[PDB]
RNA sequence: GUCGCCUCCUAAAGGGUAACGGAGGCGCCCAAAGGUUCCCUCAGCCUGGUUGGUAAUCAGGUGGUGAGUGUAAGUGCACAAGGGGGCUUGACUGUGAGACUGACAGGUCGAGCAGGGACGAAAGUCGGGACUAGUGAUCUGACGGUGGCUUGUGGAUGCGCC
RNA sequence: UUUCCGGUGGCCAUAGUGGAAGGGAAACACCCGGUCCCAUUCCGAACCCGGUCGUUAAGCCUUCCAACGCUGAUGGUACUGCACGAGGGAUCGUGUGGGAGAGUAAGACGCUGCCGGAAU
RNA sequence: GCGGGGUGGAGCAGCCUGGUAGCUCGUCGGGCUCAUAACCCGAAGGUCGUCGGUUCAAAUCCGGCCCCCGCAACCA
């Protein structure tokens, strides 16, 4: 689970979720990855999860990068209570992903299992993706 | 429950530039009401206190740069 | 009184001939000369008590021959038990006449005296051509009393040479003569 | 230098008890220098010790039984 | 408490000119000023009452 | 839990803008940490050096703001508003053209002038503090000054003014 | 009149930073002294005073170097006032006006005023 | 939620506030005794639950967290 060592602010306000990628629209490190055709936020344990598919399908070969970092803490109102009393505690780490950004890259794999690790991750992720390559 | 440890603000100051670029004053008008100098005294122009930029003459407020600084001038009525 | 010390007739003559020659400078001001010497000592043990400054003024007064900068905390610190503004040091500054004379006083005098005297490394240049080295103790300068010491105490010498180079400072302080051993 | 802030100091005499004297200045109160040994007198360099070490380890051997 | 007011009165015409605050702790005792006193009309010496 | 004041964000590039929205501060302090005049440049890093160590004091090199600012934060400040020395009390009296900001009470800035000063060779600056919190209307009472009024007159007494 | 240089402004990096080469007639400067005014929280280092011998090594000045930094379009894109439209919904699109930041080509080894100097 | 507590082996002091961590018992070494207990003489023993901040300096000040308590968690 990727939750960072410290924020500057623990209660913030919830990320902008319009317009496009601002940047990381493109493959930076590995040969394959996936592209989120669609904006949302992306938790921590979604993360964990689709890069466990990933490595688990790929076994000991290639590697495995993680774009984006779930560094936007979400807070919970405190159950069964009343609106009011301030704002609640940090309860969710959360990415703020938008169409066009590049989230997990791979690389020293063949295409054809690299595609189905990547089927494998995107399964698990909460909003649209797709497999992208450079070219081949 | 719970309680928020927030809630406290101060009153609002009304900060800001009061007369603007080539507005007609007379002497001893006030032009920006600033903390700090963001803009330094011109020509014409005094310095308050509390680093009010007010207008040492008549004339017409113009904002300039002076050397290396952000300067606020009076130029004398025409 | 009037008279240019014997250390300063030395250097004009036989080390700026020498230097001349032996580095070729193509400008006559391009050779090398003792620019000045500061005397320090830190006697950070003052924290707790003011008698070692005084002690120390004392001392350092007697060996240079003018009164001291006493240099005040810049930081204060616990570890070291001392306050902001504490009186932790002292410092003075030689040029011209009283340079040349306590340059010559001390190597003609005082580092002979010193207890199974081996010489002075010569890898204790700052890399500008400027040397500094340290005395453990004090009473070596025979320009000072004997018997009313408060405490022993150490200092800092420094010569700073208007040389550019550390070669050219070891040539320049070599020549001014020092005890150079070959070691480390 | 200002007056009144720093110590006596005048023309001074030192004999360095080898042959050695000199017309330095100091602030030797009320008197010179009688040196115990000088530069030029010590047996540092003038070269009058030359200890190095004596790492015979076989040559002691032989000094006691060849 | 630690910093009291203290009142400043001219030392000719005894006149309580002004007042101001001091330490008592870094000035324990009674404080001398040149301020101006309008009576006299001139810069006289002012001193803290007692 | 909160109630007045100050700084930031929310606040949508003037100002203003709510919530038991998100962060912190204030109820002081300083006779210098005020005024003036002159001088100075930091932190960090690298190298050398008695005690001495990551780091005390010293030297050289580098280094433009990342240090510093009595105290929160922001806006400022290296031209320093940051560091140091000299002399001082303007932390004045009588004033306020002209403006800012509030429903109002109110809050804030202020040129110029006179008196009498401080500093500076002068130009000049000085009506507390780099700026913005460190505060409480009225009533009633109190002390100091003044002597306007005082019920027949003169006192007294009481009140008024500051 | 011109050229060169010393002062003093303005623009405040297109000017800086770094590297290279060369220059001093006046001038500037380092430099040489400290007796004299004056000065160092020690030091004639600095400040100040007296000289202008020595020296162009440095400051300064001239030429050269896009190397770091700086400057920087056009077009496109983001966003956006107004007018609408589409999705179950996060949200997205279009018309009509405005229109960046980044990046790209490129610019650039400063510009300009007054006074003085030596020569013309 | 409010308030308190966490310090040698144990049970308890040191907390307005910074700088010197104490008493009792127990542990360990020596006496006394035939031996043990008791008693007598000497010694060691906690960098203060944990993370971080304030500050020249934190057991002490501030916050988060963990553990243990107490209280509250109400009206239909
Ligand atoms: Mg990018
Ligand atoms: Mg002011
Ligand atoms: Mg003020
Ligand atoms: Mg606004
Ligand atoms: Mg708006
Ligand atoms: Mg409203
Ligand atoms: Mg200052
Ligand atoms: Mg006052
Ligand atoms: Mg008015
Ligand atoms: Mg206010
Ligand atoms: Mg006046
Ligand atoms: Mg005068
Ligand atoms: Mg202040
Ligand atoms: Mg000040
Ligand atoms: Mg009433
Ligand atoms: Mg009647
Ligand atoms: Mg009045
Ligand atoms: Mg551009
Ligand atoms: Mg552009
Ligand atoms: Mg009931
Ligand atoms: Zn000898
Ligand atoms: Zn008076």
């Amino acid at each position: 689970m990727l939750i960072p060592r410290r924020v500057k602010y623990r209660k913030q306000h919830h990320p902008k979720r319009t317009g496009a990628a601002k940047g990381g629209t493109q493959l930076a490190f590995g040969d394959y990855g996936i592209q989120a055709t669609e904006g949302g936020y992306l938790t921590n344990r979604q993360i964990e999860a689709a890069r466990i598919a990933m490595t688990r399908y790929i076994k000991r070969g290639g590697k495995v990068w993680i774009n984006v970092y779930p560094d936007r803490p979400m807070t919970k109102h405190p159950a069964e209570s009343r609106m009011g009393s301030g704002k609640g505690t940090p309860e969710w780490w959360i990415a703020n992903i938008k169409p066009g950004r590049v989230l997990f890259e791979l690389s020293g794999v063949p295409e054809d299992v690299a595609r189905e690790a990547m089927r494998l991750a995107i399964h698990k992720l909460p909003m649209k993706a797709r497999f992208i390559s450079r070219e081949g | 429950a719970s309680s928020s440890r927030n809630g406290r603000d101060s009153n609002a100051q009304r900060l800001g530039v009061k007369r603007f670029g080539g507005q007609l004053v007379n002497a001893g008008e006030i032009i920006v009401r600033q903390r700090g100098t963001h803009f330094h005294p011109g020509d014409g122009v005094g310095r308050g206190g509390d680093d009010t930029l007010f207008a040492l003459r008549d004339g017409n407020v113009e904002f300039g740069t002076r050397r290396g600084r952000r300067v606020v001038n009076v130029t004398p009525v025409e | 009184a009037h008279e240019m010390p014997r250390l300063k007739k030395q250097y004009r003559e036989q080390i700026r001939a020498a230097m001349q020659e032996e580095f070729g400078y193509r400008n006559p001001m391009l050779i090398p000369g003792l620019e000045k010497i500061v005397v320090n000592m830190g006697v950070g043990d003052a924290a707790h008590d003011s008698k070692v400054m005084d002690g120390a003024i004392r001392d350092i007064t007697a060996i240079t021959g003018q009164k001291p900068q006493v240099t005040k905390a810049r930081k204060s610190i616990a570890q070291f038990k001392l306050r902001e503004g504490q009186p932790i040091g002292c410092h003075v500054t030689l040029r011209g006449d009283r340079m040349w004379e306590f340059a010559d006083r001390l190597l003609t005098l005082a580092l002979p005296r010193i207890r199974d005297f081996r010489g002075l490394n010569s890898n204790q240049f700052d890399g500008k051509g400027n040397y500094t080295f340290g005395l453990s103790e004090q009473v070596m300068f025979l320009e000072i009393d004997q018997d009313k010491i408060d405490r022993i105490r150490g200092m800092d010498i420094t010569f700073v040479t208007t040389a550019q180079t550390n070669e050219e400072g070891k040539a320049l302080l070599k020549h001014l003569g020092f005890p150079f051993k070959a070691k480390d | 230098m200002k007056q009144g802030i720093h110590p006596d100091y005048r023309e001074t005499t030192v004999v360095c008890t080898c042959g050695n004297t000199f017309t330095t200045r100091s602030t030797s109160q009320s008197g010179t220098l009688n040196a115990d040994v000088c530069s030029k007198c010590h047996p540092f360099y003038t070269g009058k010790q030359k200890i190095l070490d004596a790492g015979g380890r076989v040559a002691r051997f032989e000094r006691r039984y060849g | 408490d630690v910093r009291p007011k203290i009142t400043l009165a001219c030392t000719e015409c005894k006149e309580r000119n002004y007042i101001t605050k001091k330490n008592r702790r870094n000035n324990p005792d009674r404080m001398e000023m040149a301020k101006f006193c309008p009576r006299c009309r001139k810069h006289t010496a002012h001193r803290e009452t007692r």
